[PDB]
């Protein structure tokens, strides 16, 4: 078939600290008929905006770190389990997760452990508590943020041995894919007997209780490995149902999954060899490090934004990519590189985020 | 197709996380 979705440029902020905007999230765990927020995330930043009708974008309340050395390159969303209370995870730089409540923009807890920045945040898609957090340090954490446990870490022998600059649970977070630096996509199985006991002992540690600190897994052996899929570090991966989204610096989002092409993605044992690549998504000028693309909820859309503020989109219920291609975003004005870019829950609004510290609405047609 | 399969998968399993997020009642920001 072909693609149908549309959008019209209603609307364009520039921040004033004038610093790179490396990441931007809409809240998706806002109920129905409640209004339409997003975070930003740059320079020492964390600043969260409301959209309502004919394109405005209201300035809601904004976070300054303590440390004006800190560069935060990462947010996601969750909520307080107990209290239905929204909440914001943001790090960067200074390798520190602070979880901020979004309402009065005061830091409520942190947590320091990794050996150096976090270049992603990701929260479990069914467990609020379990925040996933990957490194410049080589590994991946998870954390319990109801407890403030450690609950496992993810590297070692068999881990990542650069920079992990992405990963993503799959749909029902019985699983992670990671990526970085060393070229290679590693898989986490987080619903192994192994993984969910210790899920279920972070969640009973009580330490007005026990006088011994918690103690956290130490996975050095990921579940599958492959270095078959891009021949550079690769910057961003993102599940597609049992199948993997992923890219490099070669201007293409491979779709690839592990095994041959009739192997069930959980009977892959973890010693295999092959790879099936299914397809490419091609773009043009994106070539630079630290590109991040989205789909929205039903991941029916893939954007993704190019170095000179192209904004490509794609439907993915057309087989075809080549035929899923939707028209080019491009605004005039709209010309420094897209660093990313986050849908509404709805679809109906995309935000793409700049290094000049611009701000762009889109609103689908 | 692996194609259908893959779009069943991704829309039963979306259908699953909506239905938790229709029962939840988050406080605005
Ligand atoms: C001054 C400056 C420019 C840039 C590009 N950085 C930058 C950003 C990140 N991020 C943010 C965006 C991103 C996107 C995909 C994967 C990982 C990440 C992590 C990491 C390291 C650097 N660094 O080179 O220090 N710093």
């Amino acid at each position: 078939k072909k693609c149908k979705y549309s959008f019209k440029c209603v609307n364009s902020l520039k921040e004033d600290h004038n610093q790179p905007l490396f990441g931007v999230q809409f809240n998706w765990h806002s109920k129905e008929g409640d209004p339409l927020v997003f975070a930003t995330v740059g320079s020492n930043r964390v600043t969260l905006y409301e959209c309502h009708s004919q394109g405005e974008i209201r300035l809601l309340q904004s976070y300054v770190d303590a440390d004006a050395d800190e560069n935060f390159y990462t947010c996601a969303w969750t909520y307080d389990s107990n209290t239905s209370h929204p909440l914001l995870a943001v790090a960067g730089s200074r390798g520190i997760i602070r979880i901020i409540n979004p309402i009065t923009m005061q830091c409520i807890k942190h947590y320091v452990g990794h050996g150096n920045a976090i270049n992603e945040l990701k929260f479990h898609p069914r467990d609020p508590n379990l925040l996933l957090s990957v490194s410049k340090d080589h590994a991946l954490r998870l954390w319990n943020i109801q407890t403030d446990t450690l609950v496992a870490i993810f590297g070692g022998v068999e881990g990542h041995r650069d920079e992990v600059l992405s990963a993503d649970y799959d749909l029902l977070g019985e699983k992670i894919m990671s990526c970085g630096m060393d070229h290679s996509l590693k898989l986490w199985r987080i619903n192994s007997k192994r993984m969910m006991n210790a899920i279920k002992e972070s969640y009973d540690y009580n330490p007005n209780k026990t006088n011994r600190p918690f103690i956290s897994q130490k996975i050095h052996f990921p579940d599958f490995s492959t270095r078959d899929i891009h021949r550079n570090y690769v910057d961003c991966v993102r599940w597609l149902g049992d199948l993997i989204l992923s890219k490099s610096c070669e201007n293409a989002i491979v779709c690839w999954k592990p095994g041959k092409m009739e192997d069930d993605i959980d009977k892959i044992k973890p010693s295999e060899s092959n790879v099936t690549i299914l397809g490419r998504f091609d773009y043009s000028q994106c070539d630079i490090w630290y590109m991040r693309f989205s789909m929205d909820f039903w991941q029916k859309m893939l954007a993704l934004g190019n170095q000179v503020g192209k904004l490509y989109v794609w439907d993915l219920e057309v087989e075809d990519p080549h035929k899923a291609k939707c028209t080019t975003l491009t605004h005039h004005k709209c010309g420094a590189a897209i660093r990313q870019t986050s849908f509404s829950r709805d679809s109906s609004i995309l935000i793409a985020v700049c290094d000049d510290a611009s701000i762009w609405r889109w609103d689908r047609l | 197709s692996m194609f259908s399969s893959n779009r069943q998968k991704i829309l039963e399993r979306t259908e699953i996380l909506n239905q938790e997020w229709k029962q939840r009642r988050i406080q605005p920001v």
